[PDB]
RNA sequence: UAAAUUAUGGUCAAUUGUUAGUAUUCAUAUUAAUUUUUUUAAAUGUUUUAUCAUUUUAUAAAGGUUUAUUUUUGAAAGAUUUUUUGUAUAAAAUUUUAGGAAUAGUUAAUAAUAAUUUAUAAUUUUGAUUAGAUUGUUUUGUUAAUGCUAUUAGAUGGGUGUGGAAAAAUAAAAAAAA
């Protein structure tokens, strides 16, 4: 699966699903760190 | 990956085919298609000699070979003069004139464009003027060195094409041969009086600083889309490489 | 690209070459029509269903496949949306503008393509029906597309076939020849079914060779 | 126990010459080509097809052994079929070249000798018609639905409808070998025994013969003389040979060739070069009784003889002792940039040449190494958007930008190259980037990518 | 709903395009039972294949087998030629005279500069290869197309003395075109097939008459049986048929 | 690409593609459970058997000590053994040549074989992962490189005909002097 | 453990050391048989079925295999299983076609014996030279119609009578003079006059209405009294 | 295929990336290829309640009993823009407030100037409909000195997210034809005191370290406890 | 129409029921299985995304088939890239019932024909067609053994036909883009 973080930006609709699928600029600097190891 | 033939559904019947591209001259994805192709012809009538491009006046066809002959014919004439029998459709579309702003800027100026249909409604003959010496360098030997424009001062460029026809109608797929200009070595050959003026360095100067580093770099405070790796987009959504990330926000 | 120059160069020789008492007939064999697999698969003239590792004297092709190219306004759900069609006709190495017509016009075979007059043309040039292909060095890999006569106006709305979704269809209308076959009542069997595609299946714009994005 | 053809004798013959083994030629004679003959006048060229099909009768099929009636397709069947157009002057030049690059000059010239009598007093051969195995029979194709030239908004696409970003190597105009005709094919088989001294030269001296990477590329080597002597002989005996016949023939590839040796064995000037292929060509008009316009030179032509003026500006760069650049003694700039400037201004002006991005990448070495510093200007201007340009582009733009007076003008070049790279979809060469990377120290621009560095460290 | 939901007859797939140009570009649509239309039903028959030099100049000269006005083949013609008349009256240009009627073995182009000494090698030839050969008989039956329809001719199916008949054929082939130079249309080791001309067009009746004849024609008689004829002669001769009234003599033997 | 999707065991891209190994084994009393290595599609039906492209071998996860062996003083050599058997040419043929996919249990099998390095998965909680700098990897990078020409070497002998024949092999084969 | 006894099973999961590991299908489970119609009315006009009855395609008793050792396999190296075949040709009523009657071979190890079973097929020819009588061979090839998927590679043996015949313009073959029955029941020539074709029919209708009589059944002993 | 994200290397199923390729992965759905986007949900979730403030009146109500008060339809007009401003700006919202519908301009957003990242687009034309918050519009759009050839549309031009800074000798007449930008590296020549470059195709942006701080703190290899 | 030997080789065939004048395998044994002494549930929220949408997620039992069930690489694996090469729907054999007779939008030719073409059509007593029974050609049990006696889960019509492939309407021992 994706992981999804809770302080990620909240899906202002009723009409579909909570969260957003973007994230934090931290979030998205870590997930370069974690991938960095999946390469190696 | 696409290597199969039809034998899921009759041929007949066209049950999953892509449809035919059409170009309209009622609008402006006409001169959308169009205007690159007119900018590489003039770059290529500006390097090289090309034939057939120009036009010591207007070509006099019957209407029985009218639509045999002038079909694909494209040329440029030094005066600003119309052919006979085809009525005049000015661009008055900001949109449609938008298409020529490369041709404008970084080749020649254009003055008017006007779209000419003849009364059997069975052409289109679009005619191009530009205002103005050509900005890049003509070659003497170049067709457009016979031309008076370069070097009234405006010239014209017409072509003639069949309407809602696909964009392969227009036959300016052989108007790409890439032939390069001699402007820099101009400047050092033997009819040029520069060669001795020109002085040439061999070794590289001796360093004695390091470069100038970057400013410092701020991480982005918006929120992010995701990395352009997973994601498989360009790395500005434009163009490159996916594997070869960079000019992203890290 | 190669082939065509190098099969025609080859042609040329092999016609000059004079000391050549014939190639045996028995010894050269014909294509089969029995082969394994269910289906009937035809090839070209030069071509066999069998394995012959043994390339076979060049021939004067008496039988060219043109093929002509047809535009069709085929019905989608979300609207007409105008596409291709090809005609392949069997001509002989000499066969005049005229016949081509007639071949086309007897082997299209579709209600809709052969509606009304039209001409040939190649990229663009109208083809002279009074000369053949001789003099115009048409190959089995020359594109030749045709001209209807109300094809040079089709941009207008009422050229175009109108759609119950965006144009009204009367009663004088739904008794034409394509609305009739179309059918706007819909039936609990649903007789009239057609490709159906969103109306964002190409995003926000059409179809086009380019990119607007 | 395949009987090879004689185009399978052909192909193993290619490869015992590019192996340069000539005891592996010496088996494949005597144990198959012993029955080669060639074409007499009286003989039928196009030789009719012999083998009746496979059949069996009813006794056949009835009383006959299953091993017997059974039938898999065996070469050794058809193999005489497949010799049904009499090809073997090719087998006879392969082996004449095979017997040169061995360096066994009786059996060379036995080999050639014999070529030599049959093409200049036998017929010419029909060639086969094209293999529909080899080379597909192209299908019909609309193409309606291809990908525009514009279809990139950033650059100039390849259509597959037709060729539009220019070739990227020259291809001279000529078809197949087994189309020439007699004199034709002598002089095609002249020119590939040319090439194969070449490749022995090369072979034997590799050192000498790479550009730009020792200073030994910029000596003569003590065994040309006898190979150009050789070459001027081989020559000189063509020319004796081919009287009134040399005259209404095409000699682009000959050309070529004699170019080449009389550029990498006898390493000569660009003019020289130049001098050289014009006598030649005034020769050939004047050999022949006509009006005896002198043909232009064409395109492969103009590649060798800028490939020359490359060669003559080339330059050792980074050198052991520190030295940023090591240039062959003698060097002259001025001149070398004239001669260059007229032949470029020469083949503008006519327009039967067509520009390729080999012959471009020539005219930048030449300005790069003779260090005007304009030809990032002509790259630019010409090449960076005409032509499919490969990363030795930039390789040889580098040491100019690193010419350049202050290091951040150097540093941004490089980062402009770069991201012509990343655009114009040209990758960056692993040379270049181990000269970014070795510059890194003072110029502070990557060259590698944080995943392959973490997994190379 | 009449029979299968896909016939048979309808699943045919073309190779002649390219291969992901059907699926999506675009659909071909042809019939193509025309050309998959057997030899046998269409008429044609493979004639020997003739080297482009050779099919250029024109024949001299042609083999063939001699008969009297008398035989059954002859009647069997007028009255496919009266039936034809009657119902048609446009394809009497077409239709050959029925006192014209050979069957064919060979045919070949003597110069006329050298004929005089390769005559008489030929006849001399075809009496020492007859000198032993006994009076043959041939079914004749059905009718075939050659030249593309230009040549319509009536059928030879195997039967007794045929064997003996391209046996001799073949032998004839060897002593003229082999060991002397002669234009042969065939090649000297195929065998020509025998046939009897009842229709044909000539190029300069090309103009008008069509390209080819229509197969309507005869598509009655197609498989018609013209009956038993014994032949016991054979003649070499020549192009020449309206100056005497009949074929023209240029060497006989009496088989 | 279903109506209704099976939620309880979902898959990726669909069926059938991508053999992936596994290690099936039927859910049985503890001490009577083993596991077999095996090569598969990525969906499988009811029954295994279907969906089989070879087999690998068996795996018994219960350690056991060594009673084949004799009763030796080597402490090492006395430690529980967990056998497991498994095929080595089908295993590379199908990762090499078909490019398969492993789980993470097979991979700990093979990492433990010394087939495969260690898995992702298995991890020591006391050594956290690292991070990683642009400028300490270039400075790296500098510190010690190897040559190109080396680099294009060994990468053509892992990757390409590895198997190279030398000259003393070429004279052998080169032919004899009679047929010269 | 199959091998083991009963008593003898000290567990079922594994196979301890090896062998094979089989389900115990209970094969004595004394399948019973439920009659649910009358003696004389049980529904299908031809087949009774009252009993249990074998059911499988080669796992019956006696078993009875395919025999691929047959003349034609010694004859012919098949590339396919039964792709080739030689038969005779009995039957040339449709165009282009020619119905071939090909017999393979079963085997029954019980009795350790083979017999020949014929199997008719359609077998596709051009120019119509497949005559009545024919010994011809045939191989498998693609669909051409719903039952046509053999071709005719060699006529071994040309039937010289019936091309005579047809050449004289009578059939090839003298048609049979005996067929199926159309009924079971006998069929009766009829040979009155037109004057006693009533009558006739009269007597069949009759015989017609006896035989309908008799699906009332048995005659009472006693007859119908009020 | 085109873009094998680290060659073809399958090791995990997010190994070969969230999507495979750039272009469509079945042939059929073209709309499915890879292409940049900004959150739509979020961008047209406009401020609801900012209009509670005053009441709104109806197009389609233009009877006189509905008909409020001038002032309080001034109120009401007021509100509805800066209920359509709330979210954010777009390039129609910035046209007409921009001469000559602001031809010309550079275009950029807020995500487009932030870190490494540097992208813009040089308006070019702009087709309004009926709506004045809708439309089309073209450009060029220029990425790190880079510029297209010819004129493209623009993608998301309705999302509130845009901005722009107007200058008047940039701008273009409706009687001229806006001009493309010069490419830094082919059109112009090179120079550092002119545009130096944030980004180059090997470029990876040091570690920040906060972000380093905060990555540490998450994995527990710096001490924290709770206040 | 000749013997054997440079000597056990090439690796285990073996039958057990105390009856009852005689004829004929038929009551009671042994093995295998069912049966009593209470062994023995098939889990409820699949997931991600660009947000009123799109992308990934393809054979469980239902319907009774004996001349019968047969097909793809267009997705994925899949790799510098573009590009390219090929297919495949068809077969053959084995096919049950105590008392056994007719079957049918039907055979072939033609064709992208014919509810209305042409023909002396096709199936079947060498057992057809309907009907009954039973999920088809690696599975057991018994025996010394040519036998006899078992076996399973799943392909049951279309009708805007999405998809590479309909297998697409609850049912996991399938980790499904960090
Ligand atoms: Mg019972
Ligand atoms: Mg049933």
């Amino acid at each position: 699966r994706q992981i999804r973080p809770y302080y990620n930006l909240p899906s202002k609709s009723e009409h579909g699903r909570k969260m957003t699928g973007f994230l934090t600029p931290y979030r998205h600097w870590m997930w370069k760190q974690n991938e960095l190891w999946r390469n190696v | 990956r696409r290597f199969r033939y039809n034998t899921k559904f009759p041929a007949l019947v066209s049950y999953n085919k892509l449809p035919w591209e059409v170009v309209n001259h009622e609008t402006p994805q006409f001169h959308m298609h169009v205007a690159p192709h007119y900018e590489q012809l003039l770059t290529l009538a500006a390097s090289s000699p090309v034939p057939h491009i120009i036009g010591s006046k207007h070509i006099d066809v019957p209407r029985e070979h009218r639509l045999r002959l002038l079909p694909g014919m494209l040329y440029l004439l030094d005066g600003d003069t119309l052919p006979g029998e085809f009525t005049i459709n000015r661009v008055l579309d900001p949109t449609a004139l938008q298409y020529y702003g490369r041709l404008s800027s970084q080749i020649v100026t254009v003055e008017a464009v006007r779209m000419l249909v003849p009364d059997d409604l069975r052409l289109l003959c679009n005619c191009i003027t530009f205002k103005g010496p050509l900005h890049l360098p003509v070659a003497p030997y170049a067709s457009l060195a016979s031309l008076r424009g370069a070097s009234s001062n405006c010239f014209t460029l017409y072509h003639f094409v069949r309407p809602n026809r696909p964009p392969k109608e227009l036959q300016l797929e052989k108007y790409y041969i890439h032939a390069p200009c001699v402007a820099p070595l101009s400047e050092f050959a033997s009819n040029s009086d520069e060669r001795g003026n020109w002085r040439p360095r061999l070794q590289a100067p001796k360093r004695t600083r390091r470069a100038t580093p970057l400013p410092a770099y701020r991480p982005p405070q918006s929120y992010l889309m995701g990395l352009a790796e997973r994601l498989a987009v360009v790395p500005g959504g434009c163009f490159g490489r996916r594997s070869l990330m960079w000019g992203h926000w890290f | 690209g190669h082939y065509q120059q190098e099969a025609f160069e080859a042609r040329k020789r092999f016609e000059e070459s004079t000391t050549y008492p014939g190639p045996i007939r028995a010894a050269t064999p014909g294509d089969t029509r029995f082969y394994s697999g269910s289906l009937e698969s035809i090839l070209h003239d030069t071509d066999r269903h069998y394995w012959r590792a043994v390339t076979d004297d060049p021939r004067v092709q008496h039988l060219i496949p043109l093929r002509i190219r047809f535009k069709i306004f085929t019905w989608v759900t979300s609207g007409w949306e105008q596409r291709m069609q090809v005609v392949q006709i069997m001509a002989p190495k000499d066969s005049t503008i005229a016949q081509v017509k007639d071949l086309v016009i007897v082997e299209n075979q579709s209600p809709y393509l052969c509606v009304s007059s039209f001409h040939l043309a190649i990229d663009g040039k109208e083809l002279d029906p009074q000369k053949t292909l001789g003099e115009y060095g048409i190959t089995e890999q020359s594109q030749i597309d045709a001209i209807e006569q109300n094809d040079h106006l089709l941009h207008r709305d009422d050229e175009r076939p109108r759609d119950w979704t965006v144009d009204e269809i009367t009663a004088e209308d739904v008794k034409r020849s394509p609305y009739k076959e179309m059918e706007m009542q819909p039936l609990q069997n649903l007789a009239p079914r057609y490709e159906a595609r969103p109306k964002g299946y190409f995003g926000r714009t059409y179809y086009s060779g380019m990119k607007q994005s | 126990q395949t009987w090879p053809c004689t185009a399978t004798i052909c192909a193993y013959l290619d490869v015992c010459v590019e192996a340069g083994e000539k005891t592996w030629a010496m088996e494949a004679w005597n144990r198959y080509c012993t029955e080669l003959k060639f074409l007499e006048p009286g003989e039928v060229d196009p030789k009719p097809i012999s083998r009746v099909p496979f059949s069996l009768t009813r006794e056949e099929l009835l009383y006959l052994p299953k091993w017997k009636k059974h039938f898999d397709h065996d070469p050794n069947l058809d193999v005489m079929d497949l010799n049904r157009f009499n090809r073997t002057r090719e087998v006879y030049l392969r082996m004449a070249q095979v017997m040169l690059a061995g360096g066994e000059r009786n059996a060379f010239q036995h080999f050639f000798t014999k070529l030599e009598e049959a093409m200049l007093n036998k017929p010419t051969p029909v060639p086969e018609p094209p293999n529909p195995h080899l080379v597909r029979r192209p299908r019909w194709a609309p193409y309606e639905h291809c990908k525009s030239v514009h279809h990139s908004p950033w650059r100039l696409q390849n259509n597959g409808r037709a060729l539009a970003l220019g070739p990227p190597v020259t291809i001279e105009d000529e078809m197949q070998s087994r189309f020439f005709s007699n004199d034709q094919f002598l002089v095609h088989s002249v020119k590939e025994v040319l090439r194969i001294v070449l490749q022995e030269h090369k072979r034997a001296h590799p050192t000498e013969c790479t550009r730009c990477k020792t200073e030994a590329f910029f000596y003569k080597t003590k065994d040309a003389d006898e190979t150009l002597k050789f070459c001027d002989d081989l020559i000189e005996r063509l020319f004796a040979s081919l009287g009134v016949r040399l005259s209404n023939l095409n000699t682009s590839s000959l050309l070529s060739t004699i170019l080449e040796v009389f550029r990498v064995v006898g390493k000569e000037s660009g003019a020289a070069l130049l001098q050289r292929a014009n006598e030649f060509l005034e020769r050939k008009a004047s050999l022949g009784d006509a009006e005896g316009s002198r043909e232009n030179l064409t395109a492969s032509n103009y590649l060798q003889v800028l490939s020359g003026f490359a060669d003559e500006s080339a330059f050792v760069y980074n050198t052991k002792k520190d030295g940023t650049c090591q240039y062959k003694t003698g060097f002259d700039p001025r001149t070398t940039m004239r001669h260059l400037a007229d032949v470029v201004q020469e083949i503008a002006g006519n327009p039967h040449v067509t520009w390729a991005a080999d012959m471009h990448l020539q005219v930048v070495e030449t300005m790069v190494g003779c260090g005007t510093m304009k030809a990032n200007d002509y790259f630019v201007r010409n090449v960076l958007r005409q032509f499919s340009w490969d990363s030795r582009f930039l390789e040889a733009l580098y040491v100019e930008y690193r010419r350049q007076d202050d290091v951040d003008m150097w540093a941004e070049l490089t980062k402009r190259a770069l991201v012509w790279t990343a655009r114009y979809n040209a990758p960056a060469s692993e040379r270049l980037r181990r000269l970014i990377e070795d510059d890194y120290d003072t110029i502070r621009v990557q060259t590698r990518t944080f995943r392959e560095l973490a997994v190379f460290q | 709903e009449r029979g299968l939901y896909f016939p048979i007859n309808h699943r045919i797939v073309d190779h002649r395009i390219a291969p992901g140009v059907t699926v999506e570009e675009t659909d071909v649509q042809s019939r193509y039972r025309r050309e998959l239309r057997t030899n046998f039903a269409t008429g044609e028959t493979r004639q020997t294949i003739a080297p482009p030099w050779s099919a250029r100049e024109r024949p001299t000269h042609f083999f063939s087998l001699r008969l009297p006005s008398r035989n059954s083949v002859t009647l069997r013609v007028k009255e496919m030629h009266n039936h034809l008349l009657f119902s048609h009256q446009q394809c009497a240009p077409m239709l050959v005279s029925p006192t014209k009627l050979h069957i064919t073995l060979g045919v070949m182009t003597i110069p006329e500069n050298s004929r005089e000494e390769l005559v008489k090698n030929i006849q001399q030839s075809m009496s020492e290869t007859f000198a032993c050969v006994q009076p043959l008989q041939l079914r004749f039956r059905g009718l075939g197309t050659f030249d593309f329809g230009r040549v319509l001719f009536i059928r030879v199916v195997p039967e007794a003395d045929f064997g003996r008949l391209e046996r001799a054929v073949c032998d004839i082939r060897r002593r003229v075109g082999g060991v002397l130079g002669v234009d042969l249309k065939g090649n000297p080791h195929d065998s020509y097939v025998p046939h009897v001309t009842v229709a044909k067009i000539r190029p300069n009746q090309r103009q008008q008459l069509g390209d080819t004849i229509p197969q309507s024609l005869w598509a009655d008689y197609q498989h018609h049986d013209f009956g038993d004829v014994t032949l016991s002669t054979v003649d070499l001769c020549r192009m020449k048929g309206s100056p005497d009234g009949y074929y023209h003599t240029e060497g006989a033997v009496h088989l | 690409a279903r109506a209704v999707i099976k939620r309880r065991s979902p898959q990726l891209w669909g069926a059938p593609g991508a053999p992936i190994i596994r290690m099936r084994g039927h859910h049985v009393v503890w001490k009577f459970q083993s596991y077999d290595l095996v090569v598969e599609h990525t969906h499988k039906r009811r029954n295994s058997d279907i969906r089989l492209l070879h087999y690998l071998g068996k795996h018994c996860p219960h350690p056991q000590k060594s009673l084949w062996s004799p009763d030796t003083p080597v402490a090492q050599d006395r430690h529980l053994f967990m056998l497991t058997t498994v095929d080595i040419d089908a295993f590379k043929y199908w990762f090499g040549v078909k490019r398969c996919r492993l789980s993470m249990k097979p991979w700990a099998l093979l990492a433990k074989a010394g087939l495969l390095p260690p898995s992702l998965t298995q991890n020591s909680k006391i050594m956290p992962k690292p991070l990683f700098d642009k400028e300490s990897l270039m400075r790296y990078y500098l510190a010690n490189r190897k040559d190109e020409d080396v680099m294009a070497r060994e990468k053509y002998l892992n990757y390409e005909n590895s198997m190279v024949k030398t000259e003393e092999e070429r004279a052998a084969e080169r032919p004899v002097a009679p047929y010269l | 453990p199959w091998w083991n006894f009963q008593t003898e099973h000290r567990q079922r999961c594994v196979l301890m050391y090896g062998g094979a590991r089989t389900k115990n299908t209970h094969n004595a489970n004394h399948r019973v048989f439920i009659k649910k119609y009358k003696r004389n009315a049980f529904p299908n006009r031809t087949r009774h079925h009252w009993a249990v009855s074998m059911t499988g395609v080669l796992s019956q008793r006696p078993r009875r295999m395919p025999w691929p050792y047959d003349l034609t396999s010694l004859i012919f190296n098949q590339p396919r299983q039964g792709s080739d075949k030689i038969g005779y040709v009995v039957g040339t009523s449709m165009l282009k076609t020619a119905v071939v009657a090909t017999n393979h071979m079963v085997y029954y190890p019980k009795f350790n014996q083979r017999v020949s079973r014929t199997k008719r097929f359609f077998a596709h020819d051009e120019d119509l030279a497949c005559v009545e009588g024919d010994l011809v061979h045939i191989k498998q090839c693609r669909k051409i119609s719903k039952y046509k998927h053999y071709y005719v590679f060699s006529i071994l043996e040309p039937n010289v009578e019936g091309r005579e015949r047809l050449k004289l313009g009578l059939k090839a073959v003298p048609p049979p003079l005996f067929g199926y029955p159309v009924s079971r029941r006998i069929v009766k020539l009829n040979l009155t006059s037109t004057e006693g074709t009533q009558e006739k029919l009269a007597a069949a209708i009759q015989e017609h209405v006896q035989d309908a009589y008799r699906f009332s059944g048995p005659t009472p002993d006693q007859p119908r009294n009020r | 295929r085109a873009d094998p994200l680290n060659g073809g290397s399958s090791m995990t199923l997010g190994s070969k990336g969230s999507k495979l390729s750039p272009e469509p992965h079945r042939r059929r759905m073209p709309w499915t290829a890879a292409k940049e986007y900004v959150p739509g949900v979020v961008l047209n979730a406009r401020d609801k309640m900012v209009l509670d403030g005053v009441q709104l009146l109806d197009i389609e109500s233009i009877d006189r009993a509905s008909q409020l008060d001038p002032l309080e339809v001034l109120r009401a007009v007021v509100a509805t823009r800066e209920y359509n401003i709330s979210t954010g700006k777009n390039i129609f919202q910035l046209a007409s407030q921009a001469t000559y519908n602001g031809r010309g301009q550079r275009f950029y957003r807020k995500e487009w100037q932030e870190g490494t990242y540097d992208k813009y687009v040089t308006l070019s034309a702009i087709d309004f409909d009926r709506d004045g918050n809708k439309g089309t519009a073209y450009g060029y759009i220029t990425f790190h000195g880079e510029t297209t050839t010819r004129p493209v549309q623009v993608d998301f031009a309705d999302v509130p997210g845009w901005y722009m800074d107007f200058v008047e000798e940039r701008a273009v007449p409706f009687t001229g034809i806006v001009p493309p930008p010069p490419s830094i590296g082919t059109d112009v020549p090179v120079d550092p005191h002119s545009y130096r470059l944030k980004a180059y195709p090997y470029y990876d942006a040091p570690n920040p370290p906060e972000f380093v701080e905060r990555l540490l703190k998450d994995r527990g290899v710096l001490p924290d406890t709770p206040t």
